[PDB]
């Protein structure tokens, strides 16, 4: 009941559309730089 | 006087006692023994500065 017909986009008067969440899934790489040791810098009784 | 040399050699097994002593005398240390292999240095990244998130309308 207005002018504006026609146009593309998504307003944010209702973006939910009634559902509870969008979802996206996906891969998930990293490359970190973790500072776990090498099983070196050990005491030299390191053993059971 | 010749058995100064016998005796010292018959009596010498105190000298494990001896030791025994010197050892629970004696402060100890350790080792954490040292790695090997940073045969390879790593540099940071392929990185480029550029500005942030402009907040356009």
């Amino acid at each position: 009941r207005t002018r504006t017909v026609n146009l593309y986009g998504l307003p944010a008067a209702n973006p939910n559309n009634g559902n509870e969440y969008y979802e996206i899934s996906g891969r998930f790489s990293l490359i970190s730089l973790v500072p776990t040791n090498d099983d070196y810098q050990t005491p030299i009784m390191n053993s059971v | 006087a010749s058995l100064i040399y016998r005796q010292l050699l018959t009596n010498s097994y105190s000298v494990d006692l001896y030791d025994e002593i010197e050892q629970i005398g004696s402060g100890k240390t350790q080792n954490v023994t040292i790695n090997p292999g940073p045969f390879a240095q790593t540099r940071y990244a392929p990185v480029n500065w550029d500005h942030g998130e402009i907040n356009d309308s």
